[PDB]
This record gives structure tokens, C-alpha cells and sequence, in this order.
């Protein structure tokens, strides 16, 4: 794709492309599959935006179907350790490891639009399981860790049970901006 | 540039004494000014206008110091860079 | 594809054609709407409300459909920000080009003369595989997607959403003045 | 490819072009290949942008192209007749299905061939796949032979000749030289030097 | 490849093009066709009156495109001589035998063909479309001897003996035969 | 990927990637290959040069990859003067394992919900050929083994009894559980 | 690859590596010998005649061989321009490359020690399919190839045509002190 | 992968971090031996040469191996420059690495603690099909390769030529400190 280039208005002029240009103002944007690439250029903008301004709010635009558990949770553990508040708003879907860092969001500024969709699943395979039986047991016990560290997480995130989010993320469950409001990923609906 | 127009145009100069720095009124309007110099990119320019030209087949391609500097006119030394208030000042060009 | 520069007198800056019409608030959607594609088209949108929140942008579509999700990203941002998105079919609005079409500002959504306009039920979100539970939950998304690009196009058409329900059965080819009547657009362009 | 890289002469100094974005300057906007919506829409771009530098000069819109989509030609189309400045069409080497109906679109008078391109005009082919259901593919086709007819009656508009020739005539593809193309009403004259 | 740049920093091909040199390198295609247009064109308004120097080495290719070429040729004013360097095959041959009489040059070594068109298209379809893409490949294909014969003033009936199969020719060959005109050494 | 541009004032345009290195940040991120292990090691040589007595911070996330690329990373780490910092984002595992427990001792971090895996080495390269070809090609590659579990015993403070036991099948680790191994020393909070 | 940039002392001018040794006058050809790789070298012969047509051009050879009639346009132009062309061998100068080394003006062909150089009749110069009739013409025009090259090769090396027929019957490797006794090249550089 | 890009202070120039590690004298033979990568090596080698003819270079070698011809055109050309090529193994030096490692200046030539250099009989040097008589000419090539490789590994390793025909028979995978033992580096370094 070209990516179009816009001009900046200072105290002179600088061109930007305009993702550079949203960044100037503090956008991150994860769209697509969340891997190591993607999910590595996130926690260097998040890290850069801190050193810029720590007080102000990060603004992390998700329009993701899912992507590597590992890869998500750096972004996590960046968005969590930065001093600003990291804002979260679901642009178009935030499925998978997209519903858990649109749900990590700080706690009162996580956003969606209205005809947004949301997913939240337990996670599949994180790497194959090949290899003798003895491997293969190894490579289920780490996906079970997983499976539970990320209900975990996402219920402290809900404010809700983790029965709650073992029962609800067994089957891939869709949910509305409204749903997703109700169940606790996210705290506000923006309209205008 | 701007600052000479209306030096060369009639103006009272006030300008010190003979001794260190009462000031002195001259009116310029008589004096003759006389300007000169190497517009070293002027043949450019000039050939610029005289040989435009076109590119693609519609259009109509035209055909390509001292020839050019013998035909300069007010708009190449616009497009060199004289402002034309100054230049209207300067009526003869030699 | 070699993108032309052209150049902008102001000093002069250069320019690739596509951003010089982006500096005149024209976004353009050309193919098929990918999550790539449709941030492009939101990075613009946003970008240019804040240039100019009172001023129109004016969204050129040349795009066969695509993506659902995506389109709707594109669709929330255009009813989010602030200025008017006016939105000209160039070519063809197919599925969810025919929907962020139908989607612009009413009374600014153009076709010009020779456009297609088609709308449609959604095919396929995403695959069906895996258990008959699962593929319940898939088939269930995709009816609610189903009933929600319905509602939302019988919106935007002044129609019942009976209506879109019959016309969107089977692919429904409409030239720039069956869109008018059917009120996906406002006005057919000529000069 | 490699595009070559020209000088532009302003005063006292140069600006550096691609030899394409230094004819986009002449107003010269090429239509290479098959017709995308890709290569559509950069044409749409160019005769907008024209437009705009200069809304009563000529466009010159050099076509060699074997055809392509018809709605991405069809967006270039309707640019053409929307804006404002004539848009003078010229065929280089071939002017092809939708290359054909471009070329026959120019402005009245001003539709040019060279000595000894090829020009060729049929009937369209897919527009898209006809599978599905029975009730898919009877769509399918009524939308093909609408745009059938809408193509043929453009053209006949085009050179003014009437539907039924255009009907006999795009049956299957229609080979014409310059000369052929001229007499038929597809271009307005043939240049030379 | 890594294009070398000379000294404003050019590439050596935008170099050489300020000096009215234009390559048409490997197999004429839309694209490179449209270039060796592009060029001709800028080249004709840079100056109407000096030549243009055109430089071959190509197996062939599409005939259209190099149609587009060939008639870009004759119908700029400036003079556009033509070049062979290591080869100049079917559409090539005939590009090179396109330029202008007198200033058409072939580099020792280099080989040069002439042939009739292959297919410009594929024939599937019904009888009746077939009919008409070989209909089409036969006026192609006296257009070419036509326009070979008129470049190299011998018979029409000559180049079509001569096109039967792949002619190929030493540069003295296609001296004599009236492709170029003249040989460079040095 | 299209990798943003951010100005740093002094201005001056930097990818983003080039403004961190201008804060002494070194990502090695995906597989280690050679060609990713010597951009590592021209940016700790870089470093060094810019200022021989900071702290370098080598941000790791990376599934694994070659032995022979990862030890020129190890042993650049091992030689400059600079004191490398290293930091597990997402994971850490194999020889992704082995440079976060090279590391400076002290300085070596993972985040909350970082998972770190250690484990024998797989193919270094294909066993092939002659049985006389496989003989070496195994010896070598048990004794790239033996490095491998002796050089991560040294980094843990551990007996090499126990990193040979530990390491004999994929060993995932949480941060506390690769803390209290001796893999890192601190997670970061905040 | 990524080809290094290196600064030119004059103010400063940024080259890449490639582009600061052609403003020293050497020319490289590297690997295949394509329409494309030979046409650089072309144009950069060319380009450097214009630069100073009296000063030696050093065309840095290490390629396997190529087609012909691209070897033969660096090799008209070689032959063409007024300043000697001088030759050297890195790793390798084969078939097509042998000949162009062989090229370079008497005097002034070099090897490194260890280069090796291959000698060898021409392979297909393209298929030979079609008709018995076709497929004669392609054969007659391989052997006038052929005798061509072992006759330019035989000029070169100050040898009978009878002597380059048999070496370069089958694939024919040279040390560089063969191929200085041979007659291929002139001298072989240590220091 | 995405070169960082540093800045030299002196005014500033912005390099990509290897032009800047060439403004050190720094060359990189990283992953196979190819003739793209051997002669970017080799014109390194030569601008080096010209910028300062005393100032040792550093050659650091990260390689497999790869064409025995393209490692040549490095050989020879670190022999004929007049400035020492100091050489370092990072990671690994195998079969032409190994050579080209062995090949860096006497006394100047390092490798890491747990870097590993490896030693070995050439390969095919090319493939060995057509008739016997073109699969005779190609072995006898690959024998003529294999002593010289042989050959010149004694030479730089101060051993018997019957030294090295064992040792290179098999992979012969040596530590940092077997191959100092063996004459293949001169010293080891750790801090």
C-alpha cells in the first residue's frame, strides 16, 4: 500500500507519513495479526511516548483478529509498566490476544466504536505438539498455564470471576460493543 | 533592493555632517544613477522564454551570451531575481 | 504501480499524486477493503478532521467489497468525526463498498452516470470448520452480521428493513439511478 | 523497469522528475497495460489534478492498452467526460476492448491514432464468474448483458453509427487499422508528423 | 541490479539520456516500450533538431508495443538513429532498420534477425474466432515485410522469402541486405 | 512493516528503531539468524565506541535460532566494556534463553508475563552422508550441547548436573520461576 | 546485499561503494552476463570514454560466462572506445567471461594468482525446437558462433585457429600461469 | 531486516551502522560465500586500500563457507592490498571462512572464546554431469582445487601439506583453542 504523506505546520514544515504523523500525536496503531514484528514496533512506540511525555494518555488503536499469545503480552507488560495511561479503542474487531489488550487497557478508558466486534476465546495452539508423548505433555502443560494465566488476567481486567471467563471463553464468544461494555473488556461506547 | 527605490527615485537623503556624526538634506531627484553588474544566470532564464517549447506530439517543440543578453526584457530579470519596482526604475538597459 | 509527483505552489513541495489530493480532503478506497486498506482510509479521516473538522472530505470509492470488519472501522469513523464524509461511487460500490457508499453524509452520497452499485448479504466472516458447536456460534455471527448491515443499509435508504432483506437475497446489481431511486445515493453527477 | 530521471528548467535552478511525472507536467497522462483498478484510478488522479492546474487546456491521454475491467474503465470514462478540459485521446501501438472504448471517448475531433496502431473493439467477456447457484449465475448474466448493451450503445454514441452496427460489429473481435478505425467513427484522424 | 551513479547525481542511464541515448535493452514489453516512448518524446522538446540515439540490444517482443515505438520514431521531428549492440531480433531487427536512412548502425560483433511474426496472440476459442486471429496475424505479417521492405529497399516479395524462418545476419550481412547502413569499428 | 519515523530534538528524523539505539536499545526480536545476531553485534560494537562505560540494553524476543549466531552475540556481549542489560518482552527461549542469562550479572530482567524456555540443542545442521559424517556431525553437536548447558550453569550459578537435567526437555519458566532458577535477577513492575 | 556508502572528499559527496570505484574508472562484472548486467557495463564504458577518453578503464571480471550476444555488446564496446580497456580476473573469468578477458587490450590482461579460467565451446545460445528446418538454421547459426568466438579467441591469444578448436572442445581450466602461457592474459598481479 | 542508521559526529552525517562501521576499517564477510557477497568484500578491501594504505583493516568473518571462487577474489585480494587485513571469527569460520580466516595476516588473526571453525575438503565445485570425458575434466578441476586449498591451508597453518590432507578429509570442527593450536588464528580474545 502507499502510504500517504501529510505536512505538519511548526515554527516551517515537516512531512510525515501519516502514520508517523498520528504518532506525533500519541496513536499507536496494532491492526492486523499481533506478531513479533507488529507487536515489537508497539512496545517501541509505547517506550518512545513515554520518554516524549510520561503524564500524558497513549491512545492504542486495535483493529486486530488475534495473533501470538508471547508477542501480545510484550505489548501487555509494556502497556502496563509505562508510566502514561494507555487508552485503548477497538477500531473495526478485537479478537483473541486484540480482546486482551483492548481489555488491558487502563480501567476507565477503554473504548469502542458501536458497530465494533469483540472475541474473547481461549487460546489454540501456541507452537505445535510434536515430537514423543513426553514432548507433547510438556507442550499441553505450557498451553494449560497459558490458558489460565490469560483468564486470569482478563477476568482482574472484567472485575469478574475467573469461573466466569472459563466458562465464557471455551467456544469463540462474540460480543457486541454494548456486550463487551456490560461484560467489563470495555468501559465506554463512543458515538461522537 | 526595496531600500534603493526610493533612492534612486527623487528623495531628501538626510545624511551626516561633514564633521563627526545637524544632518544634512540632499534631494536626490537629479541625481543620475548608473547600475551594473554580471547577471551571471541571466542566459538562462532568457533562453528559458525565447525556447519553451512543448513535450508530446499535440505540442510544438521549438527550436534550441552576448545574443541573449541583447534581447534581455524585464521579465527575465523578474524570473533572475530584481523585483519589478526596481526595475522600472532602471528604464535603460544597456 | 509508478505513483506520479506533481508539485504544489505555495515555495514549492513535491507531492505523489495521492497525497496532493489528500491535501484537497479527498480519501480514496480502491479495492478490495482489507484491514490494511481501511486504516489507511481512518488514519485519513482522522487526520483530516483535525486539519479541519468544519470541512467536508470527500471519500472517493472504486472497491468490489470486502472485509465486514473492516469496513465498519471505516463506517464508525466516518459518523465519529465531526466533518460531513462525502462519498462518490467512481467505477463500482460492491458489498461493503456499496455499504460505506450508502454510509456517506446524506444528501452528499454521489455515483457518476456509469457507476455499478450492488448490495448483498454477507458470504463468509471467516471459515466454518471444526465442531457442529462451533459452527453454531460462526453461523449465529454471521446472521447478527446479516441483520446488522440490513438495519444499518435500511437506515441509510430510508427503507424498511424488510425491504434490504428481500433485495440483498442474491447479488443486486443496480445502475446510478436504480441506486438513486433506491435511495443508496442522493445525487448522479455528469459535469 | 528502471524510470529515467529528467531535469525541468525553472530560474536559476532544477527540479528533478520522473520522465512520467515531467509529462504529467505537459498534461500528458498514459494508460499503459490492462485496465485495474489500480491503474484506473491513478488515470482518475491525473485527470483530476489537471483539472484543477488548469481547467480549460487539453488533457492528452495516450492509451496502449489490450483492455482490462470495465468498471475500472468506466471510472476513467466518466472522469473524462465530468471534468471540465477536452481530454484528446491517442492510441500508441493497441487500444484494445476497454483500451478501445477509452480511445473512442475522447473529445469529438480530437481522437487520434498513429499510422500503424491496432485497434479492436468485441463484445465483453467475464465481468466476473458465473458459479453458484441457477439463480446466481441468471444474475450474473443479466448484469453482463446490461452492461453488453450499455458498452454498445456508448460506442454507437461514440462513433455515431447506430446500436444495430455496434451490435454486429463488437459479436467478436473486430480488428481495425487506423484507417479503418477512422472510417468507422472510432478516432477522429491519423497522425503523421 | 545496482544502477551506478555519476556525477546533481544522476543514474548512469538518466546520464546518458542527457546526452539523447536511449536504450531499448531486453524484450519489448507495454512497459518498455512506453519508456523508449517517454524518452523519445522528451527528447524531441529538449531539442526538435538534434539526433537521437537509440540504442538496441533485444530479442524481440510484442509487436503493438513495438509499433508504439516505431511510430513515435518517424513521427518525431529529430532524426532517431538506431544502434545494434550484441543483437537485434524481430521486433528488434525491425526497430533497428526503422531508423533513419543513413544513420542506421550495427556494432561489429552483433547479430541481427529477421522473421515473421509468431503467435501475437493465442487462437482458442470457437473456428470462428480462430479465423479471425489468424486473419489478423496475416495482415500483421504483411504489414511487416511491407514496412521491412520499404526500410531496406528491396522487394516485398524478397522479405517474404526472406522472413520464411529465422534469417540471421552478420552485421555485413544485414549491411548488404539493407537493414543498416553502416558498421562502426571505432 | 512500516516502521515509524519520530524527530529528536538537539532536529533530526529517525526510524524508531534508530532513535532507541540512540538510547543504547538493542532489539534482537524474531529467530536468530546471522544476519540478525551481526546487526546485534554491530550495535553493541557501536555502542561501545559511543560511550565504553553506559549500560547497554538488549531487548530480547526471540523464539531461538542458531547456536553459531547467537554465540557472536554472547561473546560480543562477553567482550565490550559496556555492561549489557538484558530484558525477556514475550520470551525468551533457547538461545534466546542463553543471551537474556548472559546477560550482566545483576542486570538481567524479564517483564511480568515474559516466558522464558531453555532446552538442549536441536539440529545444528543436517546428519547426512556417511555414517563416518554422522559420527562427527553428533559428536559436535554433543559438544555444542555440553557448552551450551556448562556456559548456562556458569550464568545460573547452578551445578551443570542440573541444567543437564533441565534442560534435557523443553523447560518453560515463568519470570519468577527463571528468577529462581538464575536466569534473571529482577522483574519489572513499574 | 546491502552495498556500503562511503564519503568522497572534495565539501562531501556520498557514494555508494560501487559507484566510488567507477569514478576511479573500474568497471565490474559480476556473476551471469545478462542483456542487463552487460548493458551497465556498456554504459558505463561509455560513460567513462566521455569522462576522459585518453585515461585506462579496469573492467574487474569475475563471472562464469553468460550469453553470448550480451558479451559481445561489452565487447564491441571495449574494442570501440578510445581508452584501453585493462583486464583483470578475480575468482573466476569463464566462457563468456574468459573472452572478455581475454579482450582487454594486449599488455594489460591481469589474473590474481589464484583466479582460474575456463575456455570452452558455446552451449545452446537458445533452444532447438520446432521443425528439422528450424532446427537446422539454430544449428548453423551455433557453429558460425562458434567459429567466431575461437577465431576472435585465437586473435587474442596470438594462437592458431587450429589450437583454440581443440582446447575448446570440452570445458578447458587455467591457472592463471596457464593462462598467461596460453596467451589469455599478459601478467599475474602479487603485490 | 531494517539497518539502524547512526550518526557521526565532525557538522553530522548519518550512516547505516555498517557504512559507519566502514568508516572503521571494518569489513563483514556474513553467511555464504557468494559472488555478490565476495566482491562487495573485495571492493571494500579496495577502498580501504586507498584511504589509507598503512591502517590495518578488520575482516570479521561469520561465515558457513560458499564458492571456493568467490573466497579467491577475497584471497587474493587481501594479499595484494598493502595494508594488513586483520581477520576475526564471530559465530563461526567453515570450509572458505575457515580459509579466509586462516588467510588474515600473521599474528593478526582472532577468533572468539566459543566461536567454531571448521575445515573441510571442497564439495562439488560445480555440478559433474554430460559425458565421462566432461565428468574426468571436472574431477581432475575439483583434485587441482583441493590440493591448492590444501596447499595454501599448510602454508598459513605452518604444517605439512600431509597435515592438512587428513585433517580436511572429514568436517573437522575445531574450538577457538584447538584451531590456535592447529596454526588457523594466532590469538583468542576475551576482553
Amino acid at each position: 500500500y502507499l502510504v500517504p504523506t501529510v505536512i505538519e505546520q511548526s515554527g516551517g514544515e515537516r512531512a510525515f507519513d501519516i502514520y508517523s504523523r498520528l504518532l506525533k500525536e500519541r496513536i499507536v496503531f496494532l491492526v492486523g495479526p499481533v506478531t513479533d514484528e507488529s507487536a515489537n514496533l508497539v512496545v517501541a512506540q509505547l517506550l518512545f511516548l513515554e520518554s516524549e511525555n510520561p503524564d500524558k494518555d497513549i491512545f492504542f488503536y486495535i483493529n486486530s483478529p488475534g495473533g501470538s499469545v508471547t508477542a501480545g503480552m510484550s505489548i501487555y507488560d509494556t502497556m502496563n509498566f509505562i508510566k502514561p495511561d494507555v487508552s485503548t479503542l477497538c477500531l473495526g474487531q478485537a479478537a483473541s490476544m486484540g480482546a486482551f489488550l483492548l481489555s488491558a487497557g487502563e480501567k476507565g478508558k477503554r473504548f469502542a466504536l458501536p458497530n465494533s466486534r469483540i472475541m474473547i476465546h481461549q487460546p489454540l495452539i501456541s507452537g505445535g505438539l510434536g515430537g514423543q508423548a513426553s514432548d507433547i505433555e510438556i507442550h499441553a502443560r505450557e498451553l494449560l498455564k497459558i490458558k489460565e494465566k490469560l483468564n486470569r488476567l482478563m477476568a482482574k481486567h472484567c472485575d469478574r470471576d475467573l469461573a466466569d471467563l472459563e466458562r465464557d471463553t471455551d467456544r469463540d464468544n462474540f460480543m457486541s460493543a454494548e456486550e463487551a461494555k456490560e461484560y467489563g473488556l470495555i468501559d465506554q461506547i463512543l458515538e461522537n | 533592493q526595496q531600500a534603493l527605490l526610493k533612492l534612486i527615485e527623487g528623495t531628501v537623503a538626510s545624511v551626516p555632517p561633514q564633521g563627526g556624526r545637524e544632518f544634512i538634506n540632499v534631494d536626490t531627484t537629479n541625481i543620475l544613477f548608473i547600475c551594473g553588474g554580471a547577471f551571471a544566470g541571466l542566459e538562462k532564464v532568457i533562453r528559458q522564454r525565447t525556447e519553451k517549447g512543448g513535450i508530446g506530439f499535440g505540442a510544438s517543440v521549438h527550436s534550441k551570451i552576448t545574443k541573449l543578453f541583447g534581447i534581455v526584457e524585464p521579465e527575465d530579470l523578474i524570473k533572475f531575481g530584481l523585483i519589478p519596482e526596481l526595475i522600472g526604475r532602471l528604464p535603460v538597459i544597456a
